[PDB]
């Protein structure tokens, strides 16, 4: 569990874009690279959805070092007055750990 | 001395294993799992337990969300099973559907624990103990690591297979994990519950109680329920086997298995243990070096398998008989007689097809007559019964040809027997008996005897316990260590103590250790009874089974005084203390002191031989009565009225 290089570093992968309509039960799966086995005493993972109007917490799998996913939901925000609304998504596990976020990928909530 | 113990501080137990090279033990628990050093110190500790879930779920929250009501459950730990090829340890939970979680082998490390796809489930069942299984492995490369594994099912027919061959990545992280080594559309390497005979029979289920590889193959020992035997349930103990290599499955084969006692049933394996029987047992039986052997204990009936009766059996089967039996079976359906006969898992009963074969030890199951049953139920060569307490678990081994069995018990308790049907004896007797959990926790089937085979590690409900096979040091004379019969123990006569061959310098020369009774050190002594009065005097020791003493001899009588001695043909010759020096002992205990006189060597420096050694004294006898009336020669003297040894003391002659 030692990183002494910039590139063995836990982070996520960007794919081509995030696109999430609102009141649609739909999963989210993502990539990434060196996804930490959580440990003795350790939960597991979670996608933090940064919405000014409602924050959502839906817990995930992570599948293997590489690839993860949030679950059957469905998401939305109160205004009608953006069609396309970019939001900032935090990957978190244990609770508080939130995993690093170089290209700062974000969901559409169309 | 004290039995080395490790106690578990919150939870139940559940499997043991130890490692072959390190000797460390592991230990599956409910919620926890342990590595331990050799002598039961806690190594590591790994929290496996109390998991936020529901039986009900299927795919277990994680995958899925469920609509039953979560809550705060227990994880047993199933299964247990040493890879130590890819340096870990399988070690198969339930309380999500039966996920398996990989351990590294020394720290614990979760290498993998997967848990997405339908094979990585394996049984919603909470139970400990009803399932098995074994690990087998080719080199990389090769056709890769497999796992043997059954478990009951609870009805949950399609969910789960009660026996599959399984996959085994070496990546943990790797999806393919737990999945079936060959799958199709019509046959996959996998047995299922048919739905037909559930609804028949409601809650049928597969409980597999102990598994081994042997040669070629993968045997388990399996209890059923009534099918020809809707009503109440009635179980039936059965043997397993496939080949390891059959892909189809098509090699299945199960016949019922008991043995009974003096017309009393015993029909419900409660463990086995695989073994080798060593020189004594296989020549009387019949054997080959390299043939196997398997210890067995059923309980009497076919009654609560939940909760069984103390009325129990070990009995005994020959691998040569049981691959007979089945090689029996298949040369006569390939005869196209009578039936398949397999009630759970064909309902309607299709016919044996005959068929020209040469039936061998080597056939691995063809397309035709397919998995099939067993008619004439396989008895087993009763050992031993016990009546009031009920055996639990057993192990056996091979010591200088010797077959030693180990045997818990419901109170906590390990028998030590040498089975002698093959040996001269008329039955096999018990040896010894040994404590644990004195209190009455019973011991448990996985009880495995240490690399070194030095100890065996018996477990508990509560507790580990290393329980030594050899500790002859609790004998204290010849005459008790070869009375004990445990047939480890020999007295090492010049060390004066009780222990093996290998743990006795210089055993392997004439009379220095003995092994029969009659070898016992025996000493006497000519004068037996010598006087306080008398002074260095002359006595002759005659000892026979002694080695060799040419290295020089002691004579002392207690840790009091200490005379040189010389040899001369088959005899010791040495003096009695001084005057000045026996009677510092003999003061204050009167009449007489018997007292033992030793043998110290002078290759060891330890007291080994004794006798009864009596110093008398006649002066202090103050009465005629007491003086020649008493035990001893003493004369008394009218006249002076004292008591002495010497005629001539005395007044005079009348
Ligand atoms: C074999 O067994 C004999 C007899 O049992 C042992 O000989 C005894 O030795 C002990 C010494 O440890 C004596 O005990 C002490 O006695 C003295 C006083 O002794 C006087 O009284 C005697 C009793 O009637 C009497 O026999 C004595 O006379 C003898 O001596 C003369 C001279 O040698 C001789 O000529 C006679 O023929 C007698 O032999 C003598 O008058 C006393 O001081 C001690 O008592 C004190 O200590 C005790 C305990 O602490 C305490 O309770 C008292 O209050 C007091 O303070 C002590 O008792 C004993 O007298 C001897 N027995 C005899 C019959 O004489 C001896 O152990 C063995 N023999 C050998 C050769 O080893
Ligand atoms: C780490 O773990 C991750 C995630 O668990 C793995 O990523 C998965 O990779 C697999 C490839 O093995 C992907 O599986 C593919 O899925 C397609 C399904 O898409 C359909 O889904 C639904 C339901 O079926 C349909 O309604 C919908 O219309 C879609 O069409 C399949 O079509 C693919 O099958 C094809 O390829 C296979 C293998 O070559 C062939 O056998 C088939 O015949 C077919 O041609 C394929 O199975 C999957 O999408 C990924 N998972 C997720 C969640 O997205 C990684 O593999 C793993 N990484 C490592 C390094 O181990
Ligand atoms: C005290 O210690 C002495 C150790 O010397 C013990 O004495 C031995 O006692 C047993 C019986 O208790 C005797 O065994 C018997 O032997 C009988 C034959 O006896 C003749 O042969 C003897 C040995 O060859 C010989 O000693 C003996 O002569 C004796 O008697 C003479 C006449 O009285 C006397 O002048 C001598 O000095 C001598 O003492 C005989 O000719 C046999 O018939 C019996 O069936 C039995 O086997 C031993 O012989 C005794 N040993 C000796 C050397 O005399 C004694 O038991 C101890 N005392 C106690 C109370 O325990
Ligand atoms: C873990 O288990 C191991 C064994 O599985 C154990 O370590 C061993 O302890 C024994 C003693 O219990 C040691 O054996 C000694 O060997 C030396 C020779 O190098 C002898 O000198 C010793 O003799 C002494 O003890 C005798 C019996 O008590 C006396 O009669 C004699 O006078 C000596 O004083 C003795 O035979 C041995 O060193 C190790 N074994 C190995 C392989 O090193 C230990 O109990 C456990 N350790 C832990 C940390 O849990
Ligand atoms: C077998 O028997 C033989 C002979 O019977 C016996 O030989 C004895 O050896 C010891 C030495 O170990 C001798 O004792 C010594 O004597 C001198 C006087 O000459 C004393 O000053 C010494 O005593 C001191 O040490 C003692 C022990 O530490 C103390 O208790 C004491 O206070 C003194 O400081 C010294 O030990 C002894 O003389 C002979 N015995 C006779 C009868 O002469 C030997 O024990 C045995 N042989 C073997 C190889 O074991
Ligand atoms: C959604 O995420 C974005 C991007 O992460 C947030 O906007 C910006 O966040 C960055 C942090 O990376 C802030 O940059 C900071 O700049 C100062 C310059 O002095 C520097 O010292 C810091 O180290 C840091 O890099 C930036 O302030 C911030 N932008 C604004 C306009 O405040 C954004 O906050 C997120 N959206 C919501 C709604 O929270
Ligand atoms: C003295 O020795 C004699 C003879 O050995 C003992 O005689 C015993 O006398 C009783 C009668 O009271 C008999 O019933 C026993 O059978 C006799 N015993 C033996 C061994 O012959 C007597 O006990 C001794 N007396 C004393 C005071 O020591
Ligand atoms: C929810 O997700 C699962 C797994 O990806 C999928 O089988 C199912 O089609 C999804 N359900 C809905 C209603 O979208």
């Amino acid at each position: 569990g030692r990183v002494n290089m910039s590139e063995d570093c836990p982070q996520i992968l960007p794919s081509t874009h995030i696109y999430v309509p609102v009141g649609v039960v739909k999963p989210i799966t993502l990539a990434a690279r060196n996804l930490p086995q959580p440990q003795s005493g350790q939960r597991g993972y979670e996608c933090l959805f940064h919405i000014p109007g409602s924050p959502a917490r839906v817990t995930a799998l992570r599948f293997n070092s590489s690839s993860l996913q949030c679950q059957n939901s469905s998401y939305s925000y109160e205004g009608n007055d953006v069609s396309d609304l970019p939001v900032n998504l935090s990957v978190v596990w244990n609770g508080n750990f939130v995993i690093d976020n170089p290209q700062n990928i974000q969901a559409h909530l169309y | 001395p004290a039995f080395r113990t490790f106690v578990a501080s919150d939870w139940g137990l559940t499997h043991l294993v130890v490692h072959e090279q390190t000797g460390e033990v592991y230990v599956g628990a409910v919620n926890r799992i342990y590595k331990l050093s050799g002598n039961l110190t806690l190594l590591r500790a790994h929290v496996t337990g109390p998991v936020e879930d529901n039986e009900k779920c299927y795919p277990p929250p994680s995958v899925q969300s469920c609509p039953h009501g979560l809550g705060s459950t227990d994880n047993v730990n199933k299964l247990l099973l040493l890879d130590y090829a890819a340096n870990r340890l399988l070690a198969c939970g339930s309380a999500s559907q039966g996920i398996c979680q990989f351990l590294r082998l020394d720290d614990l490390f979760k290498l993998g624990e997967p848990h997405h796809r339908k094979e990585h489930y394996l049984s919603s069942v909470r139970e400990a103990g009803s399932m098995a299984g074994v690990l087998i492995a080719g080199p990389p490369g090769q056709g890769q690591a497999k796992l043997f594994v059954g478990t009951p099912i609870d009805g949950k027919s399609e969910y789960f297979p009660t026996l599959s061959s399984r996959r085994l990545m070496a990546n943990e992280e790797d999806a393919d994990m737990f999945g079936f080594v060959y799958q199709d559309e019509f046959v996959s390497s996998q047995l299922k519950i048919p739905s037909d005979t559930l609804s028949k029979f409601p809650a049928f289920d597969i409980y597999y109680v102990y598994s081994f590889r042997s040669e070629q193959f993968v045997y388990y020992l399996t209890l059923q329920l009534d099918t020809q035997l809707a009503g109440e349930h009635f179980f039936t103990s059965k043997i397993v086997r496939l080949c390891v290599n059959d892909p189809k499955f098509y090699s299945y084969v199960e016949f019922p298995i008991g043995c009974e006692q003096a017309g009393v049933e015993y029909r419900l394996v409660q463990d086995a243990y695989l073994s080798r029987p060593g020189q004594a047992l296989a020549k009387q039986l019949g054997l080959a070096e390299d043939e196997e052997v398997l210890f067995t204990v059923f309980a009497q009936g076919q009654k609560n398998r939940v909760k069984p009766p103390k009325e129990s059996a070990l009995c005994l089967f020959t691998l040569r008989a049981i691959k007979e039996k089945i090689k029996e079976r298949i040369q006569s359906c390939y005869r196209g007689e009578g039936k398949l006969s397999l009630p759970w898992l064909l309902n309607k009963e299709l016919g044996c097809i005959n068929s020209p074969l040469q039936i061998d030890d080597d056939f691995c199951g063809q397309d035709f007559n397919q998995p099939l049953g067993g008619t004439v139920t396989i008895e087993g060569t009763p050992l031993f019964v016990d009546k009031e307490d009920g055996l639990t678990a057993v192990a056996a081994y091979d010591y200088q040809g010797r077959t030693v069995v180990f045997a818990g018990t419901r109170s906590g308790r390990i028998r030590k027997i040498l089975v002698d049907l093959a040996n001269p004896s008329g039955r096999p007797a018990l040896a010894y008996e040994s404590v644990v959990a004195q209190e009455g926790n019973p011991i448990l089937r996985d009880l495995v005897l240490s690399p070194n085979r030095q100890y065996l590690y018996a477990m508990t409900e509560k507790q580990v316990t290393q329980v030594p096979v050899e500790s002859c040091v609790q004998y204290t004379s010849c005459e008790l260590c070869l009375g004990s019969r445990d047939p480890h123990c020999g007295w090492c006569v010049l060390h004066s103590i009780c222990s093996r061959q290998d743990a006795c310098e210089r055993a392997e020369e004439p009379q220095r250790f003995a092994s029969d009774l009659l070898q016992c050190v025996q000493l006497t002594v000519q004068p037996r009874n010598v006087s306080v009065t008398m002074s260095q005097v002359p006595l002759v020791l005659q000892a026979w089974n002694v080695p060799d003493l040419s290295a020089g001899v002691n004579c002392s009588f207690e840790d009091f005084t200490e005379t040189e001695s010389i040899l001369e043909d088959g005899r010791i010759h040495c003096h009695s203390p001084s005057a000045r020096e026996v009677a510092p002992i003999t003061q204050g205990q009167g009449d007489q002191r018997v007292v033992k006189l030793y043998l110290k060597s002078k290759e060891t420096g330890k007291k080994f031989a004794s006798v009864d050694f009596v110093f008398y004294n006649c002066s202090v006898h103050q009465s005629c009565l007491a003086c020649v009336n008493g035990s001893f020669p003493c004369h008394w003297c009218k006249y002076r009225h004292v008591c002495t040894n010497n005629a001539a003391d005395c007044a005079f002659l009348e």
